[PDB]
RNA sequence: UGCGCAGAUACCGGGAGGAACGCCGAUGGCGAAGGCAGCCACCUGGUCCACCCGUGACGCUGAGGCGCGAAAGCGUGGGGAGCAAACCGGAUUAGAUACCCGGGUAGUCCACGCCCUAAACGAUGCGCGCUAGGUCUCUGGGUCUCCUGGGGGCCGAAGCUAACGCGU
């Protein structure tokens, strides 16, 4: 799975500050990496479809922080798209 | 009648390999004792049943017994 | 890297040219592995509560081993290819919950 | 022609018939008997004096081969079940233990719509 | 009817093969629904509790769309023990195109692709806020006669309802 060796790199890569755990640039990239860890999971086990229910609602809930981010601060969505190389 | 847990020690639940007490909860055949009977918890069931099927695999408790009786 | 636990019963019928052999076997199959070996407790004789391959007794082995994970299916897989092992079963380690305490 | 002098006795007994077969320890039939075997044609077959006259029969039968010590294996729910082992006890054949081994199995196969 | 002197039924040993998981098992648990029970390992989703750390309204519902969707049925290739539409018989009967009995093909299982229905039921759409309790239970936390969450039941305040009933 993930481990929390990974997850710490991940979310130390994103923060807005050190101690940020919440920002959402950091939900984004976590988000993100649980997005290609089912998805590569998908590639194989075609036939698990509860699984990817989850994978659904979690694209759905990158798709609302971005929409967010979008709104407020658009030069911080370019970076977080550009750094993640999404849409 | 007395329950299981009632007489008996301080025992490990998830043991598959110590039979002597997992012996304790079989009956007569080789079936599992309802929690009745065994008088352990709804988790400490679940528990039980599934470190005594994995002693089934390993030969150490048995599958089914024969009733001398009747 | 994981905790299992691994349980080998095999023919209680060998002689020690047969049982070392069959021990060394799964020794070298370990390393191949990469399985780092903790603990071992080697039972020997013990009464089957049912005949496995026509044979009321087995000689029980238990390895208490760090190994991949990845890697634990190919292992029980080579295991099971030996002729006197008979039973395989690989266990993830876990907490020792009591009762009655 | 043997004097096995000891062995086991089978009772099979289903709702249609009772039959019992008698075999040496290691498990080969002496002699044997069944609600047919006696007079009895139909589903008076399935009754438990049926089961009765069997088992004597069964029995009179082993006595012939040297038949003293019995141990009992029952296998299934019927009429004369009982009524089959309670004969064999006073047929003059000492019962050395009675087990009850009815094959039940853990749902592998799918019965008839009877049985549903 | 059928099976049995070409030796069955019953009994012991050996072997093959397929399908389903007894006890545990619960009035229980899990999931969005369909639905999910041997055991082991790997991959993986959902969910709940404590801490009060971070983000700072980022929320709700949702026409279309898309994905999922018991059984049966369809295509190709496998598989086929048991059950068994159709069908072949035996009885019953006024008749039996049935209930009962002996057989038995599709199918039921596997893979890959269709099919999109159901009493798919809680016959009760989703989210949030408010309004007496008592009791049984699954699962967390707690200073652990108990308090406190999150589920699953039963009684029942106020109230609602045509009535049955519903009722944190
Ligand atoms: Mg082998
Ligand atoms: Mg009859
Ligand atoms: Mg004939
Ligand atoms: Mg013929
Ligand atoms: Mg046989
Ligand atoms: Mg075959
Ligand atoms: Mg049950
Ligand atoms: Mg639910
Ligand atoms: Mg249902
Ligand atoms: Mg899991
Ligand atoms: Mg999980
Ligand atoms: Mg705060
Ligand atoms: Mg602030
Ligand atoms: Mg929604
Ligand atoms: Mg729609
Ligand atoms: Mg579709
Ligand atoms: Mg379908
Ligand atoms: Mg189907
Ligand atoms: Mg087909
Ligand atoms: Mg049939
Ligand atoms: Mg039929
Ligand atoms: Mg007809
Ligand atoms: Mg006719
Ligand atoms: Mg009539
Ligand atoms: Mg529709
Ligand atoms: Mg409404
Ligand atoms: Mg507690
Ligand atoms: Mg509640
Ligand atoms: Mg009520
Ligand atoms: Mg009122």
């Amino acid at each position: 799975p993930i481990t929390k060796e990974e997850k710490q790199k991940v979310i130390q890569e994103f923060a807005r500050f050190p101690g940020d755990t919440g920002s959402t640039e950091v939900q984004v990239a976590l988000l993100t990496l649980r997005i290609n860890r089912l998805s590569e999971h998908l590639k194989v086990h075609k036939k698990d479809h509860h699984s990817h229910r989850g994978l659904l609602m979690m694209v759905g809930q990158r798709r609302r922080l971005l929409r967010y981010l979008q709104r407020e601060d658009p030069e911080r969505y370019r970076a977080l798209i550009e750094k993640l190389g999404i849409r | 009648k007395a329950k299981v847990k009632a007489t008996l020690g301080e025992f490990d639940l998830r043991d598959y390999r110590n039979v002597e007490v997992l012996k304790r909860f079989l009956s007569e055949t080789g079936k599992i004792l309802p929690r009745r009977r065994t008088g352990l918890s709804a988790k400490e069931q679940r528990i039980l049943a599934k470190t005594i099927k994995r002693a089934r695999i390993l030969g150490l408790l048995p599958f089914t017994e024969k009733l001398v009786r009747k | 890297m994981r905790r299992y636990e691994v349980n080998i019963v095999l023919n209680p019928n060998l002689d020690q040219s047969q049982l070392a052999l069959e021990k060394e076997i799964i020794q070298r199959a370990l390393e191949n592995y990469g399985a780092r070996v903790e603990k071992v407790e080697e039972l020997g004789l013990r009464r089957l509560a049912y005949p496995i391959a026509k044979d009321p007794q087995g000689y029980f082995l238990w390895y208490q081993v760090e190994m991949p994970e990845d890697r634990v299916n190919d292992l029980a897989r080579e295991l099971r290819i030996r002729d006197n092992v008979r039973r395989v079963m690989v266990v993830k380690s876990q907490e020792p919950f009591l009762a009655n305490a | 022609k043997r004097q096995v002098a000891s062995g086991r006795a089978y009772i099979h007994a289903s709702y249609n018939n009772t039959i019992v077969t008698i075999t040496d320890p290691d498990g080969n039939p002496i002699t044997w008997s069944s609600g047919g075997v006696i007079g009895y044609k139909g589903s008076r077959k399935g009754t438990p004096y049926a089961a009765q006259l069997a088992a004597l029969d069964a029995a009179k039968k082993a006595m012939a081969y040297g038949m003293q010590s019995v141990d009992v294996i029952v296998r299934g729910t019927g009429a004369g079940r009982e009524q089959a082992i309670r004969a064999l006890q006073a047929s003059g054949l000492q019962v050395k233990s009675i087990v009850d081994d009815t094959p039940v199995p853990h749902n592998g196969c799918r019965p008839k719509k009877k049985f549903r």
